[PDB]
């Protein structure tokens, strides 16, 4: 009972590792530098800058709670 | 296109033959169902015979147009594509032996 | 200095090779047409000479376009190399994700779960008592 | 459209004739001996797993960071300092 | 191996590339036991290594070539495509050996 | 480029030699001196000899896809455009991916810090070990 | 729940069977069918890998 | 008092960094000036889809054709030279002035 | 009457796998369609499969269902109804639910 569930939780952690990184890579990243931002809007599928920060903060919180 | 129309009349003939044998098989089925006890051997035997005559005629047609029927090949397209979503096609054109 | 970066060597035809094979093929085609010609009608001689002249001129033009575009070759090549690098960085991200999935798979392969003794005891008596009682 | 492998050819071999020939063999006590060799169930003890005999080993897959063992009717717990823990040893 | 009774597909391949295309229909075909690796389309694929191409080029080079070729007979974008294993010894005349 | 200029000069010379000879043979009349049409053919062959040596002088490399573009009649300047454009595009793309993980790490480290303060020294040492001297 | 179809494909009974059977058989044929790095210039279309 | 595998390997950052503006770094900005969609003044850059811009200079009506033969001339490149007998070709190329049917001089595009 | 050509070890690997096949209901359905239940030899071979219920032997079997399946198949009316597609789906669904 207990032992199997904890086993499930560490499995849950690994899944969270790659899930998290993948989510972040998937969603908008364009950073202009000097120049002006420009996108391949279709392939990009951007997300809001604030949406980004909030989502990565959320992801950190979830992972630390898992630990 | 001449080969195509020759194959057309050929497969028309086989269509007619198979039509007639469907009618004879359905008739047989009806006579079977007609009486709750199984039917008398004379009559069923008679019907086996007519069935034989039908299938013999069919085999003759197929061997006569055997060359033109094994050169031609069947694929569905164009207008079936409206109903193409269905596996009915695969079941209808399947040539797996029983 | 500008930072080292892989230089991309394949996918590229040296302009000198292109012009060389083009010269040599056009000349072969001339030699080849020069034998069929004495066996042909005069009107046909002319018709074939004409056709070759114009086809070969179209090819020469393709090479003229090439020659003019050449001056952008090093710039473009530099691009190609940069893109190569950046692609490699993306490949890095993806590749990591795949490795993480793979080790998660090995993870499910390594855990062990507490035995279903119930089913085992039922199978002592050679039936799956569960699947029978349950099922209508 | 979907299909699966047919069972062994020797299923097709069975007849109650050859069965009766092997009970006649039993009554007496080549072909018959081959039949009974065919009828025995010779189980196997060890060594073959594919389509292991014991569960998988962690040292077998990669390097193992620690080893331990606990005595019969005794457990180990000690006090070492990371956040100054005083708790059971496996769990730590 | 009897090739006619059987029904084949690789949804894993389709998802890997993505959607079902003209060219992806011919690649899909390339994965199938129906395709033959001695094919003329395979010889072409071997000759060009990671470069763009064009489709009109594909038919025009199919005729230029002599031997066993797999072409699209009819094409319907949403669901179904039609391929045939035609053999042309010379250009402009082809003997269809199989349909697919 | 002086060599490139000599090459495209000889190329244009050549396409004009073709044009001239095709004209000469299309408009053929007794008045035309016979010595004038083999002279044109001469100029042509000797052009096609000059082409390999000069070619050997240039020495740039053409991308395959460029050759393909020229083949299909497409403008090679379009290729150059697509690649510079792509350099910028992928630049921003990658850069921002690295930033996205950056913020992800910083969030994770702060959350660890409040959650597991005893190892704060460790995590700071972790950020410091990634950087250059 | 029960034996994997592909495991059925690979089972030693089938391989034994099809050893004795010619590969020409029709239901075995249905089961049978069911069973990098580049220096080259990248494509000038932008690609997000998937 | 130290966790395992933590800081086991030191690494310097990647040599080129994405965060750097690579267009400047590798000197492609002059290229972008020369080929970009937008002029450095802000006006738009028109680029034919075809290479007509270079056929525009040359005499004659010139159609744009698609022929992959030069690729093939590169897959099967030929040996170093071909034999050439000027006298034979001179002889072969003397042609009678008579007309040629079915051929128009539109390709010449003189007028 | 071809001479038997079996292998000792191989046929217990095989008989294990065959029992497993018997666990699958769709395999039973195909089996019935192919009228393998018409043959008495088959049914004697089924009783030979009874050796697989023995403890040392059953210790090897992977899918328990087959055992149950086997006792289920001892009724012939059941055989003709696993020829049926509807009942087949009923059986598959019944496992799926237990699972």
């Amino acid at each position: 009972c207990r032992c199997t569930q904890l086993q499930d939780t560490i499995d849950e952690v690994a899944t969270q590792f790659y899930s998290s990184i993948h989510y972040l890579s998937s969603h908008h990243d364009f950073v202009p530098l000097p120049g002006q931002e420009k996108v391949s809007d279709s392939k990009v599928n951007p997300i809001s800058a604030e949406e980004l920060q909030f989502a990565q903060r959320d992801l950190a919180k979830d992972l630390v709670t898992k630990f | 296109d001449i080969s195509t129309e020759k194959t057309v009349e050929s497969l028309e003939a086989i269509r007619h033959r198979i039509a007639q044998i469907v009618q004879s098989l359905t008739h047989f089925l009806a006579i079977l169902h007609q009486s709750e006890s199984l039917s008398p051997w004379p009559t069923i035997h008679k019907n086996f015979n007519i069935l034989l005559s039908q299938i013999h005629s069919l085999s003759n047609n197929l061997a006569a147009h055997s060359h033109t029927l094994q050169t031609t090949s069947i694929y569905p397209s164009l207008e079936f594509p409206v109903k193409e979503q269905e596996p009915l096609l695969t079941t209808l054109l399947r040539t797996k032996a029983l | 200095e500008p930072p080292a970066i892989p230089h991309i060597t394949e996918g590229f035809y040296p302009l000198p090779e292109i012009v060389e094979t083009f010269s040599h093929h056009v000349l072969q085609e001339l030699v080849s047409l020069a034998e069929v010609l004495p066996s042909m009608s005069n009107v046909e001689k002319k018709k074939k000479i004409l056709d070759w002249l114009l086809r070969s001129r179209a090819f020469t033009m393709r090479l003229l376009v090439l020659a003019r575009w050449v001056h952008l070759s090093p710039s473009v090549h530099r691009c190609i190399d940069v893109v190569a690098f950046l692609q490699g960085q993306k490949f890095c991200f993806q590749n990591l994700v795949h490795v993480l999935q793979d080790i998660r798979y090995q993870l499910s392969f390594a855990r062990l779960r507490n035995s279903d003794l119930v089913t085992a005891l039922d199978i002592l008596s050679t039936g799956t008592s569960l699947r029978l009682a349950n099922a209508p | 459209f979907s299909a699966f492998p047919p069972p062994p050819p020797y299923y097709k071999l069975f007849t109650r004739e050859n069965i009766e020939k092997v009970i006649s063999n039993m009554e007496k006590e080549e072909i018959e001996s081959l039949a009974k060799l065919f009828k025995k169930p010779s189980c196997l003890t060890s060594g073959t797993y594919q389509m292991p005999l014991d569960s998988q080993d962690t040292g077998a897959v990669s390097a193992s960071s620690v080893n331990e063992g606990f005595r019969a009717d005794q457990k180990s717990k000690d006090g070492e300092t990371s956040d100054l823990i005083k708790i059971p040893r496996r769990a730590y | 191996v009897d090739l006619t009774s059987i029904q084949w597909r690789m949804p894993e391949w389709v998802q890997s590339m993505g959607g079902l295309r003209t060219e992806n229909v011919l690649e899909y075909f390339s994965q199938s036991p129906f395709y033959s690796h001695k094919s003329n389309n395979e010889m072409l694929k071997m000759q060009s290594q990671f470069n763009a191409l064009d489709l009109g080029d594909l038919n025009s080079q199919l005729k230029r070539l002599t031997g066993i070729q797999f072409v699209i007979i009819h094409e319907r974008p949403p669901f179904l495509w039609v391929i045939q294993k035609q053999n042309r010894l010379n250009e402009n005349e082809v003997k269809p050996l199989t349909v697919y | 480029t002086d060599e490139m200029k000599s090459l495209a000069s000889r190329l244009e010379d050549t396409t004009q030699a073709f044009y001239d000879l095709a004209l000469i043979v299309y408009n053929l009349e007794d008045t035309t001196p016979s010595d004038a049409i083999p002279e044109s053919l001469d100029t042509l062959i000797r052009d096609l000899k000059s082409l390999p040596d000069i070619s050997r002088k240039v020495n740039n490399l053409i991308p395959q896809d460029v050759l393909e573009y020229i083949e299909q009649g497409r403008n090679p300047d379009v290729y150059a455009r697509q690649f510079s454009e792509l350099v910028q595009k992928d630049n921003q793309y990658v850069n921002g991916k690295l930033y996205a993980i950056e913020g992800f790490q910083k969030a994770f480290a702060e959350e660890i810090k409040q959650a597991y303060p005893e190892v704060s020294s460790v995590v700071d040492k972790i950020l410091n070990e990634g950087k250059v001297e | 729940p029960w034996p994997s179809e592909d495991q059925m494909r690979k089972t030693l009974l089938f391989q034994f069977s099809t050893s004795m059977v010619p590969n020409l058989s029709a239901t075995a044929s249905q089961l049978f069918s069911e069973q990098t790095k580049m220096n080259y210039p990248a494509s000038p279309t932008f690609t997000t890998q998937e | 008092p130290e966790y395992h595998y933590v800081g086991s390997v030191d690494y310097q950052p990647t040599r080129p960094s994405a965060h750097q503006n690579l267009i400047e770094l590798y000197g492609l900005t002059e290229l972008a000036k020369k080929v970009g969609r937008v002029d450095e003044f802000g006006n738009k850059r028109k680029m034919r889809r075809s290479y007509k811009a270079y056929i525009q200079d040359l005499p004659g009506y010139n159609e744009i054709l698609r022929d992959n033969t030069i690729k093939q001339w590169l897959t099967n490149p030929i040996r170093e030279e071909v034999p050439i007998d000027i006298e034979f070709l001179h002889h072969v190329f003397s042609v009678e002035p008579g007309i040629i049917p079915g051929f128009n001089p539109k390709v010449f595009g003189l007028e | 009457l071809l001479s038997k050509v079996p292998d000792d070890k191989s046929r217990f690997e095989i008989e294990l796998e065959f029992v497993q096949m018997l666990s699958n209901p769709w395999y039973l359905n195909f089996l019935a369609q192919h009228k393998y239940f018409e043959d008495e030899a088959f049914l004697q071979y089924l009783e030979y499969m009874e050796y697989w219920r023995e403890p040392e032997y059953v210790k090897f079997i992977i899918y328990p269902t087959c055992l149950h399946m086997l006792t289920l198949l001892k009724n012939p009316q059941f055989r003709n109804d696993i020829s049926r597609a509807d009942l087949s789906k009923q059986v598959n669904d019944e496992i799926y639910y237990e699972w």
